[PDB]
């Protein structure tokens, strides 16, 4: 399945649109599941976000291990 | 840029941990 992260990336976005606002992702990332570091929070959304606008798209980061 | 992957990974196991667990307690 490929429900295994994408369906799981859903469950956050409030916009529709494929990208979440940076700022939002980093509250919730720190806040449910586990509990991570600051440092594996802002890294994370580093390696990701090349662009610095803010809307990090979600798919990127699922579909970035089969790129 | 270091490790994108394994930032992939972390992701990967915690949505996956955490589906599972939120229906076990």
């Amino acid at each position: 399945s490929e429900e295994e992260i994408r369906e799981a990336f859903r469950v956050f976005d409030k916009d529709g649109n494929g990208y979440i606002s940076a700022a939002e992702l980093r509250h919730v990332m720190t806040n449910l599941g586990e509990k991570l570091t600051d440092e594996e929070v802002d890294e994370m959304i580093r390696e990701a976000d090349i662009d610095g606008d803010g809307q990090v798209n979600y798919e990127e980061f699922v579909q970035m291990m089969t790129a | 840029t270091v490790g994108k992957f394994y930032a992939t990974f972390l992701i990967q196991e915690y949505f996956r941990k955490f589906k599972k667990r939120k229906e076990q307690g």
